[PDB]
RNA sequence: UAGGAGGGCGCGGCGGCCGAUGCAAAACCCGGGGCGCGAGCCCGGGCGGAGCGGCCGUCGGUGCAGAUCUUGGUGGUAGUA
RNA sequence: GGCCGGUACCCGCGCGCCGAAAGGCGUGCCCCUCGGGGCACUGCGCUGCAACGCCCUGCGGGCUCUCCAUCCGACCCGUCUUGAAACACGGACCAAGGAGUCUGACAUGCGUGCGAGUCGACGGGUUCUGAAACCUGGGAUGCGCAAGGAAGCUGACGAGC
RNA sequence: AAAUUGCCGGGAGGGAAGCGGAUGGGGGCCGGCGAUGCGCCCCGGC
C-alpha cells in the first residue's frame, strides 16, 4: 500500500494519433514523428501536436486575418495548420506564401492570382524542416457558434450565454427572467 | 542538412553490484575506499606487533 | 525442423477458470463469466472459493503461443499456404485444417516433408 | 505503383487479396503475405512486395529439376506489368547462385536491405529442390 | 551512387567525432576520479577530525571545570512505522509532504522549528532519530536512489550524480554523504535528488508501533537509536 | 426532462403510427409518370409537349414582385391585340385566363 | 450501427448501465416538460430564462413576405461587380450596382470600402452606409 | 459495487478477397491433444451424408442462470397415497 | 547455508613467457625503508560459464483429462438492503424463445466533403443485371452570412493593454 | 443434444454432497512424448 491517487498513473488524457484514418495525414504524421525525434525543433513539436487535432480545433483562418498577420512580413513563410478560406471583404492581398492542410479553391486562387506560392506541409518540410523564418498561425477557435452557448448557465446574473432557443421571436424565452414587468430580469 | 548525429546506442540497466562488499564496484563509487581500508590495516599491523 | 526458442516456457496457471458454481448446474456451460453478484463470495474473492482470471496471470510475450512443440501454429488449408512457411520452421508449425481431405492432406505432408516444416497431424486421416 | 511505395502501403497495410491473417485480431495474430514476390512472406513494409519499387523474389521454378528463377522488378518499366520482372532463371550449383544474387541484389546496391533474406530464401529454395530430388534422407531434427 | 556516398561522408565524420569525445572523456574520467580521490580523503579526514573534536572539547571542560554541552543535531532520519491505512487528513498532507508515502521508508530531514514542530504533529506515525556515518553512507550506498528525471534511477555508478547535481559541486557519492550528513548549502537538492529509501522490515522484529519509544513502544525521538534500528531495517 | 437542451416540441402524441407515409413508391411514382408522358406524346404528335402557351407574368408579394414567371393564359385584352379570336385561342395551343387584369 | 451501441458492452452487468438502487421506471418525472413551474423549476428557471409568459402585442395572420429585407453590408459590395468593370473604370468613373439584381432589398454599413468610388443603386440605405460611401467618393441612386 | 470508456471474443446476413468439401461439409459426442489471463479458438477420433469456413468493410430481431419468465420434455416424491 | 541468475556492455579472453593450474614474471617515480606497499605510461580486437551423469519404445517420461484419498480453505446463488448463509423473497432439472430497439427534434464530441457558402432532399433527363448509378435546377428553397425592439422602425463609421 | 433411466467395467462412502489450492495413488492418453546429425578427411565415381 502507498499513498497514491490512482497509482500515479496519468489520469489526463490528450491524442497520441488523429483519430482520422487520412493516409497523408498518416504520412505527415510519421513525416513529422521524424523531425521532432531526430530535429529537437520545437516548431516542430507543435507542429506534430496540432496535427494531432480535431476540426473544431482547427478552425478556418481566412486572408483578411492572415494579411493582418503577414502585414510586414512577408519574408517570412505563413503556417496554419488548419484551413484557408478566402475573405471577399479585402481587396489588396500581398504576395505570400503559406502552408496549411487545405485551401478552399476560391482562397488558392486568390492567392495565387496575387503572386504568392500555396504550400501544403511536405513543401513546408522541404524549405523550412526546422522552421527557419517561419510564421505559425491558430484560427479562431472560440469563434464557433456552438460556443456561444457554453459557459456558465443563462439564467444567472452576468451570464451572456446564447440559450438553445428553437427560433427567434418575442414568444421564445423573453417573458419571465428577461424584464421586469415579467417576474425578474435574469 | 539540420538533424542531429544519429543515436543507435541502446544502454540497458546496469545489473547490480554489491556496493559494500564487491571490490570492484566500491572502488568505481568511493576510490578511497582501498586507501582508507590500507592505513586501518597498517595502523593494526603496529598495533598488534608491537605487543 | 529445430526449435528456435531458447527459453523455457513457464506457465502461471495450467488449471482451467471454470465458472463459479459450473458444478452444481449442468446447463451452465463451463466457460468462464465473470460473477456480476452484490453478495458473491467469487467476486469478494473469499478465500476457499474460485479464482478468477486477472492480467496477472498472463504469460511471457516471448513464450506465447508456443506449443509444447516450441512452435507457433499456424493453420493451413492447402499447399498454396503450406509453401509460404519456408523461412519459419524454425519457429512455425504447420497444421492442416480439420476440414481438408485425406487426398490433399497426403498432399500437404509430402511437400511439407520436403520444404521441411514442422508439422502436428502428418498422422491425421490415415 | 504510379503512386510512391509509402503510399501504397498505407492503401494495402491492412487489407489485400494476399494478406493471409489468422487468429482473430487479438495478440494471438498470425499475419502472412502470400504474394510471389515477397521473400519471408512477412507482412511488413520491409518485405511487401506491393509497396515496394524494388522487390526482389526466388522461386523454385516449374516442373523441372533444380532451376531457381531470381527475379526483381525493374524500377522504370513500373506501370508495365507484362514487362515488369527481370525473371533469371539460373541452374548452376549452390555457391555461383549466391553469388550471382549477391551480383543482383547487394552489389550493384538494387536493395542491400534485402543481402541477407534473398540469400536464405535460396538456400532454403535449393535444399527444397535438392530433397524433391534425392527424398528424405535426413530427419533435420538434431 | 552518389546517394550512398554521401550518407558515408557524414557516417565517417560521425565516427570520427564520436572517436574523439570518447577520448576526451577519458582523460576527464582519470583527472575526475582523483578529484573524486582528493575530496574523499578529506571528508574522511575532518570525520576524524570532528568526532575527536568533540572528546577534545568535553574533556576540557571537564578538566576546567564546568561541562560542554554537545551541539544539537542538525540532521534526522525519519521512519514511517504505519500504514497507509486509517489516516487523519491533516496527518496524510503531512506525510506526503515529508515523502513518506508508503510503510518502512526512510527521509532524512533538517532539523529547524518548521520541520521539526512538523514531525510533532505526526509523531504516532514516524519513528525517528540522529542518523550517524555508517547509517548515512551505507544507506547511500546498498539503498541509494537518485530522483533522476522523475524516474528512480540506482546510484550504482558515478555518473548518475553528474546528472543530477554538478550544478551544485557535488560530482561523487561520498560528495552526497558529506552534503547530507553535514547539513550543507545545498542539502535541500541533494535530498530532493534521493528517493525515499525503500527499507527491510525490521530484522528481528519492532517493539509494539502503538505506543512512544519512552514508554516501550516506537514512535517518536529515538535520538541516537535509529542507528540502532538501521542495520536492522538494512 | 434534464441537462441544458432546447424545450421539446414532440408532436407525437397521436396514432401517428397510423399515418406515417412512406416514399418508397418514389420511383415508382417517377417510372410513371414518365411512361404518361410517353404515351401523351405520342398522342399529341406533333403538339408541342410542354402544352399550350404560358404568358410572362410578375409573381405577388414584395418578396417575389421582381421575379417574373409563367401565368396561366392571355387575357382577353392581349388575344384581342395580338387579332386571335377568344374562342379560338385555346384551340391553337394558347392558353386563356379570363380572370387576369391588364393593369 | 447496433454494433457499436454501449448496451451491447453493458450485457452481463445486470442492471443495463441504469443503476441498481434508481432503477429505470417509466417516467418518473413526468412526460416532456411535466411541472415547468412546480419541480422542474430549477431546469427552466436556469437554463431557459423567459420561458412563461406574454410578452409583446398579437400580429394576426403574419406573412413573412411582409417582413422581407435581405440586406448587404457594404463591404462585401465591391465583390458583386467584376474585375473586368473594375478596371474599366477610373477616379471620375465608377461602376453603377443594382443590389436589387442581386437579391437584396437594404445595404447596410458594416466594414471597409476601398477608396475606389462606387454608386450602389439600392432600394434602402443605412445612415452609416451613405456616410462611408461618400466618404469613399461614390453616391447612392434610391430605386424600386 | 453504482457508473463511464478503451481493446478484443462470439452468432446471422450483405459488398469484396482467400479457400475447404462424397478420399466426407454442417451438426453433435469424447477419461483425446493443445493455445490464450479470458471471452473463446485450433487439431485428433466417432456418428454423420451435403454443404462450410477464414480475412477487410459494413449491417443486425446478436450472446442467458434467474423475471412465482413462455412452449416442450424429464426427474425425486413413488411402485408410495 | 537458502533462493534466483550464467552473460553481445560490468566483469572476461587474446595480441609475450613460465606455469596442469590458482597464478607468478617488466620499467620508472613516492612511502615506509625490514615485509613489502602506493602510483603510473595504455592500444587494438574479440566477448552467450563449465564438468559428469540417468533414460531414449521402457514396469519409461508427464499430462492442463478422470476417479480416489489426505492437509488446509470453504455457508447458496440472483436480489431489495446500513446490513443476506439467513428463520427475507425467486430458483426441482434440461432444451429452445427471452428484455435499451426503431423513428422525429435537439445538443455536445468525433470523421468526411465543401467552406461565405453549403445542401439536388420535391421534380426533370437519362439508366441494356438494376427501386441502383450519373446529370440537371438555385438568380436567392433550408440553414448560415446582422442584430436590438412589443412595435412602428433602426441596423455595427473599423482596438488597445 | 441435454435433462432422465437401464446394463456392463471401475472408483469411494461413521448424520450431507459438490467447489478452490497442494502433490500422491490409480487410470486413460500423448512418439513434433525424445536425438541420432554436424563438421574434417581418403576413394569411387557423379
Ligand atoms: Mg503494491
Ligand atoms: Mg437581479
Ligand atoms: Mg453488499
Ligand atoms: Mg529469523
Ligand atoms: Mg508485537
Ligand atoms: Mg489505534
Ligand atoms: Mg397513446
Ligand atoms: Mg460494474
Ligand atoms: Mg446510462
Ligand atoms: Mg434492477
Ligand atoms: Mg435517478
Ligand atoms: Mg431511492
Ligand atoms: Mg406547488
Ligand atoms: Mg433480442
Ligand atoms: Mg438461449
Ligand atoms: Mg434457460
Ligand atoms: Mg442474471
Ligand atoms: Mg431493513
Ligand atoms: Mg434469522
Ligand atoms: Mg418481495
Ligand atoms: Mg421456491
Ligand atoms: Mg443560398
Ligand atoms: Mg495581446
Ligand atoms: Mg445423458
Ligand atoms: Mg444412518
Ligand atoms: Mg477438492
Ligand atoms: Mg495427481
Amino acid at each position: 500500500g502507498i499513498d497514491l491517487v490512482a497509482g500515479g498513473r496519468n489520469k489526463r488524457t490528450k491524442r497520441t494519433a488523429p483519430k482520422s484514418d487520412d493516409v497523408y495525414l498518416k504520412l505527415l504524421v510519421k513525416l513529422y514523428r521524424f523531425l521532432v525525434r531526430r530535429t529537437k525543433s520545437q516548431f516542430n513539436a507543435v507542429i506534430l501536436k496540432r496535427l494531432f487535432m480535431s476540426k473544431t480545433n482547427r478552425p478556418p483562418l481566412s486572408m483578411r486575418r492572415l494579411v493582418r498577420f503577414m502585414e510586414g512580413k512577408e519574408d517570412k513563410i505563413a503556417v496554419i495548420v488548419g484551413t484557408i478560406t478566402d475573405d471577399q471583404r479585402v481587396y489588396e492581398i500581398p504576395a505570400m506564401k503559406v502552408a496549411a492542410l487545405r485551401f478552399t479553391e476560391t482562397a488558392r486562387a486568390r492567392i495565387v492570382n496575387a503572386g504568392g506560392e500555396c504550400l501544403t506541409f511536405d513543401q513546408l518540410a522541404l524549405r523550412a524542416p526546422l522552421g527557419q523564418n517561419t510564421l505559425l498561425l491558430r484560427g479562431p477557435k472560440n469563434a464557433r457558434e456552438a460556443v456561444r452557448h457554453f459557459g456558465k448557465a443563462p439564467g444567472v446574473p452576468h451570464s451572456h450565454t446564447k440559450p438553445y432557443v428553437r427560433s427567434k421571436g418575442r414568444k421564445f424565452e423573453k417573458a419571465r427572467g428577461r424584464r421586469n414587468s415579467r417576474g425578474f430580469k435574469v | 542538412s539540420v538533424v542531429k548525429p544519429i543515436n543507435k546506442e541502446v544502454k540497458r540497466r546496469e545489473a547490480r553490484k554489491n556496493p559494500l562488499k564487491n571490490a570492484a564496484a566500491v572502488l568505481k563509487l568511493n576510490p578511497y575506499f582501498g586507501t582508507a581500508r590500507r592505513m586501518a590495516v597498517l595502523a593494526e599491523a603496529a598495533r598488534v606487533k608491537a605487543r | 525442423a529445430v526449435p528456435l526458442l531458447t527459453r523455457k516456457i513457464v506457465k502461471k496457471r495450467v488449471k482451467h477458470f471454470k465458472r463459479a458454481h459450473s458444478d452444481r448446474y449442468i446447463g451452465l456451460k463451463q466457460s468462464w463469466r465473470r460473477p456480476k453478484g452484490i453478495d458473491s463470495r467469487v467476486r469478494r474473492k473469499f478465500k476457499g472459493c474460485t479464482l478468477m482470471p486477472n492480467i496477472g496471470y498472463g504469460s511471457d510475450k516471448k513464450t506465447r503461443h508456443y506449443l509444447p512443440n516450441k512452435f507457433k501454429k499456424f493453420v493451413v488449408h492447402n499447399v498454396s499456404e503450406l509453401e509460404l512457411l519456408m523461412m519459419h520452421n524454425r519457429t512455425y508449425c504447420a497444421e492442416i485444417a480439420h476440414n481438408v481431405s485425406t487426398k490433399k492432406r497426403k498432399d500437404i505432408v509430402e511437400r511439407a516433408a520436403q520444404l521441411d516444416i514442422v508439422v502436428t497431424n502428418k498422422l491425421a486421416r490415415l | 505503383t504510379t503512386v510512391p511505395g509509402s503510399l501504397v502501403w498505407e492503401l494495402v497495410k491492412k487489407n489485400n487479396c494476399f494478406l493471409i491473417k489468422q487468429f482473430g485480431n487479438s495478440n494471438a495474430k498470425v499475419q502472412f503475405s502470400k504474394e510471389p514476390n515477397n521473400l519471408y512472406n512477412v507482412h511488413s513494409y520491409k518485405f511487401s512486395g506491393l509497396a515496394n519499387s524494388k522487390t526482389v523474389a526466388v522461386q523454385p521454378s516449374a516442373g523441372e529439376d533444380k532451376a531457381v528463377v531470381l527475379s526483381t522488378t525493374k524500377t522504370k518499366k513500373q506501370n508495365t506489368p507484362a514487362k515488369l520482372q527481370h525473371k533469371t532463371l539460373m541452374r548452376k550449383e549452390f555457391r555461383k547462385m549466391a553469388k550471382s544474387v549477391k551480383n543482383q541484389v547487394c552489389d550493384n546496391y538494387y536493395r542491400p536491405d534485402l543481402t541477407k533474406p534473398a540469400l536464405a530464401r535460396l538456400s532454403a529454395v535449393y535444399r527444397s529442390l535438392q530433397v524433391s530430388k534425392s527424398g528424405i534422407k535426413k530427419k533435420n531434427r538434431q | 551512387p552518389e546517394k550512398v556516398i554521401l550518407k558515408r561522408r557524414r557516417e565517417e565524420v560521425w565516427a570520427a567525432e564520436k572517436k574523439q569525445k570518447v577520448a576526451a572523456e577519458k582523460i576527464k574520467a582519470a583527472e575526475n576520479t582523483k578529484v573524486i580521490y582528493a575530496r574523499a580523503e578529506q571528508y574522511a579526514g575532518e570525520y576524524e577530525a570532528q568526532d575527536k573534536e568533540l572528546v577534545q572539547l568535553k574533556r576540557e571542560a571537564r578538566m576546567k571545570g564546568g561541562f560542554y554541552v554537545s551541539p544539537e543535531a542538525k540532521l534526522l532520519f525519519v521512519v514511517r512505522i504505519r500504514g497507509i491505512n486509517a489516516m487523519h487528513p491533516k496527518t496524510k498532507k503531512i506525510l506526503q509532504l515529508l515523502r513518506l508515502r508508503q510503510i518502512f521508508n526512510g527521509v532524512f530531514l533538517k532539523v529547524n522549528k518548521a520541520t521539526i514542530n512538523m514531525l510533532r504533529r505526526v509523531e504516532p506515525y514516524v519513528a525517528y532519530g540522529y542518523p550517524n556515518l555508517k547509517s548515512v553512507r551505507e544507506l547511500i550506498y546498498k539503498r541509494g536512489y537518485g530522483k533522476l528525471n522523475k524516474q528512480r534511477i540506482p546510484l550504482a555508478n558515478n555518473k548518475v550524480i553528474e546528472e543530477g547535481l554538478g550544478k551544485h559541486n557535488i560530482i561523487c557519492i561520498e560528495d552526497l554523504v558529506h552534503e547530507i550528513l553535514t547539513v550543507g548549502p545545498h542539502f535541500k537538492e541533494a535530498n530532493n535528488f534521493l528517493w525515499p529509501f525503500k527499507l527491510k522490515a525490521p530484522l528481528g522484529g519492532l517493539k509494539k508501533k502503538r505506543n512512544h519509544y519512552v514508554e516501550g513502544g516506537d514512535a517518536g525521538n529515538r535520538e541516537n537509536y535509529i542507528n540502532q534500528l538501521v542495520r536492522r531495517m538494512n | 426532462v434534464k441537462h441544458n437542451n432546447v424545450i421539446p416540441n414532440g408532436h407525437f402524441k397521436k396514432h401517428w403510427q397510423n399515418y406515417v407515409k412512406t416514399w418508397f413508391n418514389q420511383p415508382a411514382r417517377k417510372q410513371r409518370r414518365r411512361i404518361a408522358r410517353q404515351k401523351k406524346a405520342v398522342k399529341i404528335f406533333p403538339r408541342p409537349t410542354s402544352g399550350p402557351l404560358r404568358p410572362i407574368v410578375q409573381c405577388q408579394t414584395r418578396k417575389y414582385n421582381m421575379k417574373a414567371r409563367a401565368g396561366r393564359g392571355f387575357t382577353l385584352e392581349e388575344l384581342k391585340s395580338a387579332g386571335i379570336p377568344k374562342k379560338l385561342a385555346p384551340t391553337i395551343g394558347i392558353s386563356v385566363d379570363h380572370r387576369r387584369k391588364n393593369r | 450501427t447496433t454494433r457499436f451501441k454501449k448496451n451491447r458492452k453493458k450485457r452481463g452487468h445486470v442492471s443495463a448501465g441504469h443503476g441498481r438502487v434508481g432503477k429505470h421506471r417509466k417516467h418518473p418525472g413526468g412526460r416532456g416538460n411535466a411541472g415547468g413551474m412546480h419541480h422542474h423549476r430549477i431546469l427552466f428557471d436556469k437554463y431557459h430564462p423567459g420561458y412563461f409568459g406574454k410578452v409583446g402585442m398579437r400580429y394576426f395572420h403574419k406573412l413573412s413576405n411582409r417582413f422581407y429585407t435581405p440586406t448587404v453590408n457594404v463591404e462585401r459590395l465591391w465583390s458583386m461587380v467584376p474585375s473586368d468593370k473594375a478596371a474599366e473604370a477610373g477616379g471620375d468613373k465608377a461602376p453603377v450596382v443594382d443590389v436589387s439584381q442581386f437579391g437584396y432589398f437594404k445595404v447596410l454599413g458594416k466594414g471597409m470600402l476601398p477608396e475606389k468610388p462606387i454608386v450602389v443603386k439600392a432600394k434602402l440605405i443605412s445612415k452609416i452606409a451613405e456616410k462611408k460611401i461618400k466618404a469613399a467618393g461614390g453616391a447612392v441612386v434610391l430605386v424600386a
